[PDB]
């Protein structure tokens, strides 16, 4: 009934948004860091190609291993302006728009979870509308619901109440007076008129929106609404605009995952870098056909297509370093060697090697 | 990560039209951009290297299409001059990483593709 | 008086922390593009210092070169992995605590906005008491109080109203009856009581506690009390939680500040990666004296000082390169991906070379 | 901001055993190579012990060689100098000091570090 306390059919999709919001941050440091990650080990890739092209200076495979150095050392140049550029707006946005609206749901959660008179009459009520619910640690009436933001850790970022739709479980309310008001708890935050909601001489002179634009509490003895938030479009201004920023946020992240960031599998002439190197330096002449190229790959890869270039990296990856750079029971492979920096003081080794 | 090309209708014979093609959600200076076009086979049009230094063309549009970048508004642009009813098709933009040569960029699998947009040019 | 709406001393404070909230998350992009760029200059440095080791093979200022190229590319390393390891997590829980505490407040703020009967009487009046405010651009009642999280570009955030110490302007309050009640006007938000304050049939339950704990609102006919914020210390489950957890993280940012993104100094075999470099490919010896090292370093430095670095460094930017493969010296140059092309051009032909 | 904080000394008869630790904070400690220096009364400040950035390396003073050990908690952002069979002469303010990507013997004993902790008294008394 119209201006009673809210069933949990009301409050918990606010809950379970809330609860969702919070891993934006965790989602955020996820994307920061595998997009570092991601640049390490191309990084890495362009290190161990770099050292064994040093170590076998002059062979045919050498110069393969400078193209593939090229090729990685390439991908992690792009990846790092990807950071710099593009990723650190998309979810320093997310983080902030998706934070400030849970902060908005939160303050009017947590004011419906005190606003109370007795167990059994308030404005945040169970399932049945029997009982006012209690936080109890993390869960209200047995709902996650933490009401605060928690301690930020890595965590996948995953979409099930903000999907790229919209916020999935913010239906349009069939019956709100049935559905997501209770028959008899009071509750003032339900109506803003003066006999049983929030005003006090007389009715509020408006209808009030809470939870940022969300629930509209008309000044009257009826029932409130709310958005349907399910079906979002981009617009400017709108009463409930956070939930549409952060919404726009979430659905514009592309994570760790844009071609910077992923191996390439096409054919070597394809490869970023390649075949500018191999025109250049090698070929030395413009205009060269496709067959050309092809042919002159041949010469240090065996070959053309990304089968080769696989092979190609296998020898790097076989290839040992001294055991004296690479403590003393320690791999010398370059394959079991990762790490940029430990990467880069070996490479000057070879490269002062190759100096002298 | 979208790539949405414009400019596209319905011009009489030797006449002119500017396509555009806006990127979003993607670091658009790291990227080469090209045009290619297609009940026919899909042909590569024209390509520019990431960093801008250079332009490919087939040769049925060479002299006659433009292609240019301009990232401040991360959008690649196909200036198409004295056009012909054997340019009807609909064009794509397409983006390839770091791009820069003409085998990557007429001849290899580009990273993201558009949607497309119809270019009809009737016959004179 | 006790159980009436808020004059503009009790929430004016309140905007002015919700506005410099605002600003956290400008910071945070503002130190994550930040540290990407020096990393990126160092790897530039590293990549010029390649370049002309490859163009000069077999000199002593090419041997130089390798190991100014080794220095900054270690100082490249090590801010990538800072980035990744501590100022991400920095900036990304500033940006949330921030927000999410300005959340908290604006909410808080946009209800007592709403929550009122006429333009004299409500929940959010002015300075004297005498008419309900109303927002009016980005201020209410002639206050910057935007209720919004406005868009983000990068800028150093300020730190004045929520500092090292606290928020400043969330004092102990002398008089709240009068101070932030007006006389008058009405607002149920103001009281839990059943005459004039948000109970129906009778007080509600308890005590309750809004804006992130900061105002608490009595369940009896008495004024509000408001925690005292200018002074936090560090602490866990309190009622006020947000806002001791947005002060921590703001404190706690260094910025891209720290020893990877600046550039050192002093003497060359202090330098990162220096003496290690020397002595297992030059000296052939570990745990070399100063001595050796640093006349082994006059090989290449023709001295061991800072300023012979610096030399080097002057002679590595004023080299030359290809104009096809591009202004032509390598300090006219920058740009990690075009400086890597033309490090492996020279790397092709140095294998030509053999 | 950063802090680097030492904990674990006081007063301890000879021939016992301290465990002093090096906390560090606001810093990438994986990034750093950790030292350990001493000032003891009316004597300059010595290098007392270091361990690389990467734990391939430690390098002693010839007084503690032996006796003391260095080892570093990634995961703890933690540093520690392991102090057995202490002497009188080991009574020190003992100080806890990072350096970038530190690699070698000369930078970790001789060359300038990047931060500083604030010390902490270690008395070794005999009686
Ligand atoms: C892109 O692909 C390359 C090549 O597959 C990746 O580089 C490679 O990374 C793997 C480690 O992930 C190294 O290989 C494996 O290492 C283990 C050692 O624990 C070894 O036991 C296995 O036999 C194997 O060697 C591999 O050496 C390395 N390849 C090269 C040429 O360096 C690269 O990481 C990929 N990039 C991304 C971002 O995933
Ligand atoms: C750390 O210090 C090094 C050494 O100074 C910095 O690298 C240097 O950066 C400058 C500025 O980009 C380049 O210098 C100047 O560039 C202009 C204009 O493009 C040129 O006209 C001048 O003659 C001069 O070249 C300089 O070449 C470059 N030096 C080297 C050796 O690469 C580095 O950027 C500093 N790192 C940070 C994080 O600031």
């Amino acid at each position: 009934a119209a201006e009673k306390g809210f069933k949990q059919a009301f409050w918990q999709p606010l809950c379970q948004v809330s609860e969702e919001l919070d891993d934006q941050p965790k989602g955020a440091l996820f994307t920061l860091q595998a997009a570092a990650s991601k640049i390490q080990k191309m990084r890495d890739a362009a290190l161990r190609a770099s050292i064994y092209a040093e170590i076998n200076h002059g062979t045919n495979r050498a110069k393969a291993a400078v193209i593939v150095a090229n090729h990685y050392a390439m991908k992690a140049d792009s990846g790092l302006e990807a950071l710099k550029q593009t990723l650190s707006s998309q979810e320093v946005t997310a983080t902030a728009t998706a934070s400030y609206l849970k902060g908005r749901i939160d303050e009017y959660l947590n004011l419906l979870l005190q606003t109370k008179e007795s167990g059994t009459s308030g404005c945040m009520m169970d399932t049945s509308g029997t009982n006012t619910v209690t936080k109890a640690g993390g869960t209200i009436g047995g709902v996650p619901c933490k009401l605060q933001l928690s301690p930020i850790q890595p965590k996948r970022p995953a979409a099930t109440y903000l999907g790229k739709a919209g916020y999935v479980g913010l239906t349009r309310q069939a019956d709100a007076a049935n559905n997501f008001h209770d028959n008899d708890a009071e509750c003032r935050l339900a109506s803003g008129h003066n006999t049983n909601g929030l005003g006090k001489s007389g009715q509020l002179s408006a209808a009030v929106t809470m939870a940022a634009g969300y629930v509209t509490v008309a000044n009257s003895q009826t029932a409130v609404t709310v958005q349907a938030l399910d079906a979002l479009q981009e617009a400017s201004g709108a009463a409930h605009q956070p939930w549409i920023d952060a919404w726009k946020a979430k659905k514009a992240l592309t994570g760790a995952e844009t071609a910077e960031f992923r191996n390439e599998t096409a054919g070597i002439a394809g490869k970023t870098g390649v075949t500018k190197l191999v025109e250049e330096a090698l070929l030395k002449k413009k205009d060269s056909e496709a067959s050309e190229i092809q042919t002159e790959l041949k010469k240090y890869f065996s070959g053309h297509e990304n089968e080769q270039w696989t092979a190609i990296e296998k020898l790097i990856s076989e290839q040992p370093v001294a055991q004296n750079l690479v403590g003393d029971n320690q791999p010398t492979k370059l394959g079991e060697l990762e790490g940029n920096a430990k990467l880069t003081t070996i490479l000057a080794y070879y490269r002062m090697e190759t100096a002298g | 990560v979208q790539l949405q090309e414009s400019g596209g209708g319905l011009v009489q014979a030797g006449g002119s039209l500017t396509l555009s093609c806006a990127v979003s959600g993607l670091t658009f200076s790291n990227y080469a951009m090209g045009w290619f076009r297609q009940g026919k086979e899909r042909e590569f049009v024209a390509a520019i290297t990431w960093d801008g230094g250079n332009t490919y063309y087939t040769d049925s549009v060479k002299g006659r299409f433009t292609i240019s970048r301009d990232n401040a508004k991360n959008t690649v642009f196909l200036q198409m001059n004295s056009l012909k009813p054997e340019d009807t098709a609909v064009y794509y933009c397409a983006a390839k990483l770091l791009g820069s040569s003409r085998y990557e960029l007429a001849l290899a699998g580009y990273d993201y593709w558009g949607q497309g947009t119809q270019v009809t040019v009737s016959s004179h």
